[PDB]
């Protein structure tokens, strides 16, 4: 059976408008471990994405941390969409810099 | 300190793909510290941390043999699984294993991990004993018999007393610099105005190793499972981790409410509160 | 080490 991935996205550093950071995809609680992970800025892909390798916690689901270089700004809007079979339709979860 | 290492392998088949990817990842004290993997194109197991390129390369050899054994050992369980389970041909499926030993302070052996998943699912696992095996499924019935037939628990079981401790033990040496320590905490609170009257108080933890913290409001002394928001522990990237946890305050009735925070490497669990 | 398993499954 299909485990349902849990998103996190946030930055490394805490933010500054105009300080470049890193800006994180923590994706979780997966399974099967096959996904497609996008970062987006301003709902354009962001071509060259870190992406950690296939790894599994102690329950057996898997994670994957999807990181990028960025430097925020007053008006820009950053976001993460993941495909997976566990869902019918992509899911986009926005930067929110204060949570 | 009390001490680990794991042993976390997988393989996976996918509907057309002709043969399964094996991936193996070697974890001391929970930090990544070896990887193989038969998708590179030249499969070997490569070290992770620093301190693990102190290993000749008759090490290396011997464990990328282990793993091409490994990988033809996931070919044909993954195999024979189909059959267990009455699958047809064209699906996705993953066979998983956690392997390992956990070491008192002491340096002694606690306890012993072997583990197998099938589809993600529990399948069959070597019990604490390391004699006897706990298979739920009726399908992993007749894998618990051939290897109640076959002493199987008696290798797994040597390896987990000595081998897993042995070279355990040689890791941590190797190393004993790397991981002898814990990064603390550092906390801060933040405010967050939102609707009339009314405040969001969340208490940040960041840059700490390892993962394991607990975050906890409190009115003055009385705690909440009311209401407190919370994240799921993340990573930095950088090899440390970061939580928060707020909470709905009356704007002004703000200096009642302290955020308490509890991690290993702390003397002691720190106490902060808003300042503005 | 990494483990070395039994029979298969």
């Amino acid at each position: 059976i299909q485990k349902t991935p849990q998103i996190q996205v946030y930055s490394r550093h805490p933010p500054e408008n105009g300080k470049p950071n890193i800006l994180n995809c923590y994706v979780t609680q997966f399974h099967p471990p096959h996904i497609e992970i996008q970062m987006l800025k301003n709902g354009k892909k962001i071509p060259k994405v870190e992406m950690s390798d296939m790894s599994f916690s102690k329950d057996w689901s898997f994670y994957i941390l999807a990181h990028t270089e960025f430097t925020p700004t007053e008006t820009d809007t950053y976001a993460c969409r993941v495909k997976h079979d566990s869902m019918a339709e992509p899911k986009t979860v926005y930067w929110d810099r204060d949570m | 300190g009390p001490h680990s290492m794991r042993y976390f392998e997988t393989a996976v088949s996918r509907p057309g793909l002709e043969e399964p990817r094996y991936i193996s990842v070697g974890y001391v004290d929970n930090k990544e510290f070896v990887r193989f993997d038969s998708d590179a194109e030249n499969p070997r197991y490569e070290p992770r941390a620093p301190w693990m390129e102190q290993e000749g390369p008759e090490y290396w050899e011997r464990e990328t043999q282990k793993a091409k054994g490994q990988e033809q050992w996931f070919r044909v369980s993954l195999r024979n699984l189909l059959g267990y389970y009455n699958q047809s041909a064209g699906g996705s499926h993953t066979l998983q294993q956690m392997s390992g030993c956990d070491l008192g302070s002491d340096w002694r052996l606690l306890r012993g991990y072997l583990q197998f998943a099938y589809e993600g699912r529990d399948y069959i696992a070597l019990n604490e004993d390391l004699k006897t095996w706990t298979a739920a499924d009726m399908a992993a019935q007749i894998t618990r018999r051939k290897w109640e037939q076959s002493g199987a628990a008696e290798h797994y079981k040597a390896y987990l007393e000595g081998e897993c401790v042995e070279w355990l033990h040689r890791y941590l040496k190797n190393g004993n610099a790397t991981l002898l320590r814990t990064d603390s905490p550092k906390a801060h609170v933040t405010h967050h105005p939102r609707s009339k009257g009314e405040v969001t108080l969340r208490c940040w933890a960041l840059g700490f190793y390892p993962a394991d913290i607990t975050l906890t409001w409190q009115l003055n002394g009385e705690e909440l499972t009311q209401d407190m928001e919370l994240v799921e522990t993340r990573p930095a990237g950088d090899g440390t981790f970061q939580k928060w946890a707020s909470v709905v305050v009356p704007l002004g009735k703000e200096q009642n409410y302290t955020c308490r925070v509890y991690h290993e490497g702390l003397p002691e669990p720190l106490t902060l509160r808003w300042e503005p | 080490k990494a483990p070395y398993d039994y029979a298969p499954i």
